[PDB]
């Protein structure tokens, strides 16, 4: 997760680099909370 | 009502973008027949597509950037030519609006060296009507910071064309083959963006012996004088190639249609360094009288961008003090700090 | 050595940054840089070729450098670039 | 897709016989249509017979489980079901106006001089093929001649780029007089 | 009906199309062109393709979707 | 008459929220990170996405024309490749990690016998900077730029940070080993957005240490 | 003396391919570049024929063979080498004739001119009383 929009703080809109794929604005699944996904680090995407 | 009427139109025009989709670029390479052709994508593989009947056959020559479909691999428009500042070469380095003018004491010089390159670029119609093959190229010789590649870049600049500056000393470099290659990567740019003025700097390095670092000059020499004349297309491109010891120059890169006309522009003139002073001190703010006699007398053997130095230090000089120039003392102290500490 | 030199652009300077940076995350590190000349050799422009890729690496190397303590060996001492040699690194 | 199975499997919620079919708009470029129809196979159905049809001739008529949807699951999770289009008349006769022509077409006379060029292109070639014919007929090598019409099928000189060309310019020619008598006969 | 296979047979020859190398000929109606995309594909050839102006350098001409010789 | 017009403004709002729920649902999630190139005349721009394909589009999309300008990172669909909402830069977070303000303080007292050149730099910059108002009047240019070449160790660095403490400023620092990323488009990005940065603060100095890794 | 406009006119008056290479233009670096690229205009000769190759101020890689002590000269030499190979070797190049220009003639070396490479050693001197007076009234 390169960068957090925060467009409203309640759906950030995180920005994620997959590397060689491609960089995308993604949201997360219901599964993970909010304020466990900081700036830079690792996150894990579906391929959908 | 009215401004939902606007955004309405305008969401509308949103929702129909929505059903748009978009074309991959790509550049024709081929014409195989009237309804073929050779596209290369950007970054991906070559297609054999056919275009649009809403599109005209002629305008899709090899080298015109198209956007086909992405599904039927379709031309759809034509795209003009990618425009970036990803040059490599000098070309988009722009000469600057400098008038003749600028250049103080060298009307004789200047009026040879318009005569040699701008005649041909501008009217043309008198070479042809006497018979003679337009002239190219103007070698200027002198000592160094003199002013030449000011005098090029206001020809440059008044001709409205495009302007390549090179160092020729940085050109020669250690593994061979690289020089010429310069060299020729040079001339076939100037092919494609013309009129060309191509200023070559100090040439003594290229122009003018057992050893193969030796004969390396010697092959960017021969590259040099062929792509200057010989075959190909003789081109209307121009050269101000400028050098500092002429003696060294070989007596073939003096030839009429290859690099005639030694026009010497020797430090400034007595007369001149007025000139001189008027032009790039003239725009500095000062009030006070000047007694430029006195300061010409003071800097002798200076050289034009020692003047352009005096001018700017004077104003540093203010600068480090009130803020206006109002006397004198500030160009005696100017001249000898661009005398001692420049040398 | 051979592992900070990789086929990949860029991927030798990465490995060097997270080399440093595991050694940050550890208390009191020694990297040992033996054959520093594979990785260190004087800095000259050749672009037209993967020979930079290295040189970018050795780049990002200086940086890095300039609790950790660096240690590095070589019998041509004379091939290292001086901006390594200068005492701000060594 | 897996996506689709649930979307399938939401359609047999509703009625047990929601067919789903899958149209390809690119690889349907042009005479042959791929589209298949699937409807979802039971889970609970392994115990007996996948495709759990009966007495019938027609499992391996029409198409053959395509290697394509064959990894993808088939006869496993979904099956696919014969495909058939109901075509009939005042239907094919108003689809067949796509490239139809007219009354005015058939009794044009074509262009008389870009005719001619063709005339004269094809018979210069014929006279190049001819003397291929005349080297390839007058050579009648006989080292197994059998043979030697078998190691020199190309698809050139003997047949192939003979008659046929006279095919082509003879029904031409044959069609452009016909044209032109019924024209001078019909107009005046 | 044979006017019909011929007329499918032009058909394959349509103009979406990808552009490949041919590397090296196996035996008879059958190829190892390389394409363009990145990839090198054993593929299958023409009949109407004559043989001869498969030089193992040509720029041949692939079926978008079956990646065949066409 | 305003029962009218109350009817036809209740009609025209139901057709505003239906064609903002048809712009939501078509919105969604996730955009492609594209980066536009330039726009063409002839509505239509050509867009270079992340995945390192270039993509016209006949038409913008769901954005107005003079908001996207050459060069705007936006975000676009999938697979249309169109572009549906613009993307904020705010300067990443690396650039503005490069502001430091923790200056070690190298007054012109902690550096010696560099003396003519700590005054030529304050006659290039700092003056420049501060007593602006009578460098325009005078009407000399002040170079926007300062090269620091000489030998390793002569402490170029050093002045650099001097400059950067006894002068004020920002002190942008843009140190050229840095300046080089794997990813494309990174590097030139955070070019860019230095040079935004600076010019969004104060008064600073964007400074490049060891300029030989993009400067070959 | 006209040696580059004769081929000029050639160039203007052939139904071949010309194919204009300078010497300097083999002297690429990259080591496998220059012959290399003589490879790829005897090639180009080759397909497109007839074709003829002119290829100006020889004398730069051209040079009579000697023993080579640095990759400098050994490429050069590869590269005079690769060009006599080219021209006479054992694949003889039909319908690919070639015009060389030099201004020297004799730092050329031997195998360069045999008279299987280059048959015709035209010599172009300088224009007599009688040649300045034609070229006199063409220019004029
Ligand atoms: N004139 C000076 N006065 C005081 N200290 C100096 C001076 N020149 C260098 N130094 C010291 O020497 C070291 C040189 O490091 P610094 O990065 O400042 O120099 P540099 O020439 O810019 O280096 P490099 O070219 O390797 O990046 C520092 O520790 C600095 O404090
Ligand atoms: N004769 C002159 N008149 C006015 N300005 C000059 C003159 N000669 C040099 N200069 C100033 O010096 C600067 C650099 O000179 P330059 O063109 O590099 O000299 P040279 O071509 O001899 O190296 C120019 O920006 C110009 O303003
Ligand atoms: N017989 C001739 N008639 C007219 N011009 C000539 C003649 N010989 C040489 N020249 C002139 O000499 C110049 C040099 O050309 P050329 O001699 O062909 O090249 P090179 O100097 O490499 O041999 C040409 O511009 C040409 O106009
Ligand atoms: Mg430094
Ligand atoms: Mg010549
Ligand atoms: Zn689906």
């Amino acid at each position: 997760c390169t960068k957090i929009i925060n467009a409203d703080s309640e759906d950030p809109k995180y920005i994620i680099n997959v590397k060689q794929f491609a960089k995308f604005v993604v949201d997360l699944s219901d599964q993970v909370a909010p304020t466990d996904i900081e700036e830079g680090m690792r996150v894990g995407v579906d391929r959908n | 009502l009215k401004e939902l009427t606007k955004q309405y139109e305008k969401s509308e025009n949103d929702l129909k973008a929505l059903q748009s989709v978009g074309q991959i670029v790509g550049e024709v390479l081929k014409q195989l027949t009237e309804e073929k052709f050779i596209v290369k994508a950007t970054n991906g593989p070559r297609y054999v597509v056919g275009c649009r009947r809403q599109l005209d056959k002629s305008k899709l020559k090899p080298g015109t950037r198209v956007a086909l479909d992405m599904t039927t691999l379709t031309i759809m428009r034509y795209l003009p030519r990618e425009v970036d500042p990803l040059v490599y070469n000098m070309s988009h380095e722009d000469p600057g609006n400098v008038s003749y003018s600028e250049i103080g004491g060298l009307s004789e010089q200047i009026r040879e060296l318009r005569e040699v390159i701008e005649l041909p670029l501008t009217n043309p119609e008198l070479f042809q009507r006497v018979g003679i093959i337009p002239p190219k190229g103007c070698l200027l010789y002198g000592p160094p910071g003199t002013g030449k590649t000011l005098l090029a870049r206001a020809v440059a600049s008044q001709l409205d064309c495009n302007f390549l500056k090179v160092v020729s000393s940085s050109i020669v470099d250690k593994y061979i083959g690289e020089s010429a290659r310069l060299i020729r990567e040079m001339f076939n740019y100037a092919r494609d963006h013309q009129p060309c003025i191509i200023f070559m700097d100090e040439i003594d390095a290229i122009g003018g012996e057992g050893t193969s670092a030796d004969r390396e000059i010697q092959r960017t020499l021969m590259e040099l004088l062929n792509q200057m004349d010989g075959f190909d297309t003789l081109h209307r491109v121009k050269m101000i190639m400028a050098t500092n010891r002429p003696d060294t120059l070989d007596p073939a890169l003096l030839r009429p249609g290859r690099l005639d006309r030694k026009i010497h522009i020797d430090l400034p003139n007595e007369q001149a360094r007025l000139d001189i002073l008027k032009i790039h001190a003239g725009p500095i703010t000062k009030h006070g009288e000047i007694d430029y006699e006195a300061i010409v007398k003071l800097s002798d053997g200076f050289n034009g961008a020692d003047l352009r130095n005096v001018c700017t230090e004077a104003g540093m000089f203010a600068i480090r003090a009130d803020h206006d120039f109002v006397v004198q003392e500030d160009f005696m102290k100017a001249v000898r700090k661009v005398a001692d500490s420049k040398k | 050595g051979s592992e900070l030199v990789q086929k990949y652009v860029g991927e030798g300077a990465r490995m060097v940054r997270e080399l440093f940076e595991m050694a940050r995350t550890k208390k009191a590190c020694l990297i040992f840089f033996d054959e520093i000349d594979a990785i260190g050799g004087a800095r000259f422009d050749d672009g037209a070729g993967g020979d930079n890729e290295v040189q970018r690496t050795m780049l990002e190397l200086i940086n890095q450098l300039d609790n950790i303590k660096v240690l590095m060996a070589t019998n041509r001492p004379d091939t290292l670039d001086p901006a390594l040699m200068r005492p701000g690194r060594l | 897709s897996g996506v689709d199975i649930n979307t399938q499997q939401s359609f047999e919620a509703l009625s047990e016989r929601a067919v789903a079919v899958v149209v390809d708009p690119i690889q349907s470029v042009k005479g042959k249509v791929v589209i298949d129809a699937f409807r979802l196979i039971n889970a609970n159905m392994m115990v007996l017979g996948h495709e759990p049809r009966q007495t019938t001739s027609n499992l391996g008529h029409l198409n053959k489980p395509s290697i394509q949807a064959l990894i993808h699951g088939l006869n496993r999770h979904y099956y696919s079901i014969t495909i058939n289009y109901r075509k009939n008349e005042l239907e094919q006769k108003m689809l067949l106006n796509l490239h139809k022509k007219s009354w005015m077409e058939g009794l044009t006379l074509q262009d008389y001089s870009e005719h001619c060029k063709h005339n004269e292109s094809v018979v210069k070639e014929m006279l190049e093929l001819a003397k291929n014919y005349n080297k390839a007929v007058e050579e009648e090598d006989k080292m197994t001649p059998e043979q030697l019409a078998i190691k020199n099928v190309g698809k050139q000189d003997p047949k192939r780029h003979l008659e046929e060309h006279v095919d082509v310019l003879m029904t031409s020619n044959i069609v452009q007089c016909l044209a032109a008598m019924l024209d001078t006969v019909v107009f005046k | 009906e044979f006017l019909h296979a011929q007329e499918e047979v032009k058909r394959i020859q349509s103009i979406p199309l990808v552009i490949g190398q041919f590397l090296e000929a196996v035996d008879q109606n059958t190829a190892i062109v390389g394409s363009t995309t990145g990839s090198n594909y054993y593929v299958r050839i023409l009949s109407t393709i004559d043989r001869e102006l498969l030089k193992p350098n040509a720029s041949v001409a692939l079926h978008k979707h079956s990646n065949a010789l066409v | 008459e305003v029962l009218r017009v109350t009817h036809e403004l209740q009609a025209m709002k139901d057709k505003i929220k239906e064609n903002s729920e048809k712009i939501k649902v078509n919105k969604t999630l996730p955009y492609l990170v594209s980066n536009v190139i330039e726009l063409l005349d002839v509505k239509c721009a050509v867009i270079k996405t992340s995945t390192r394909q270039t993509y016209f589009l006949p038409v913008i999309g769901l954005v107005d024309a003079e908001k996207l300008k050459p060069g705007d990172l936006v975000g676009v669909n999938k697979d249309s490749y169109l572009i549906l909402e613009t993307l904020p830069t705010e300067y990443d977070s690396r650039v503005k990690a490069m502001e430091v303000d923790e200056r070690p303080t190298e007054q012109y007292s902690d550096i010696g016998g560099l003396d003519k050149q700590i005054q030529e730099l304050v006659e290039a910059i700092v003056l420049p900077m501060n007593h602006k108002e009578k460098f325009e009047n005078l009407g000399i240019q002040p170079p926007k730029g300062v090269l620091m070449y000489g030998p390793p160790g002569t402490g170029k660095t050093l002045l650099a940070r001097a400059c950067a403490a006894q002068t004020k400023a920002t002190f942008l620092k843009l140190a050229g080993p840095q300046l080089v990323q794997m990813f494309i488009g990174d590097g030139a990005k955070l070019v860019r957005d230095a040079f935004a940065l600076a010019k969004e603060k104060a008064p600073s100095i964007i400074f490049i240490d060891e300029l030989d890794a993009i400067g070959t | 003396c006209g040696k580059t406009m004769l081929a000029k006119a050639v160039a203007h008056h052939t139904t071949a391919a010309f194919i204009r290479v300078v010497g300097s233009e083999f002297v690429q670096k990259y080591l496998g570049e220059g012959p290399r690229m003589v490879r790829d205009v005897f090639r180009l000769a080759k397909e497109n024929a007839p074709a003829i190759i002119f290829i100006d101020e020889i004398d730069a890689i051209a040079t009579k063979r000697f023993d080579a002590q640095t990759g400098a000269d050994r490429e050069v030499q590869r590269i005079l080498l690769e060009l006599l190979n080219q021209m006479d070797g054992f694949d003889q190049n039909v319908n690919v004739k070639v015009i060389m220009a030099t201004n020297r003639a004799d730092t050329l070396d031997p195998a360069l001119l045999r008279p299987g490479r280059l048959d015709r050693k035209i010599e172009f001197p300088l224009p007599d009383r009688r040649q300045k007076r034609l070229i006199f009234s063409t220019i004029t």
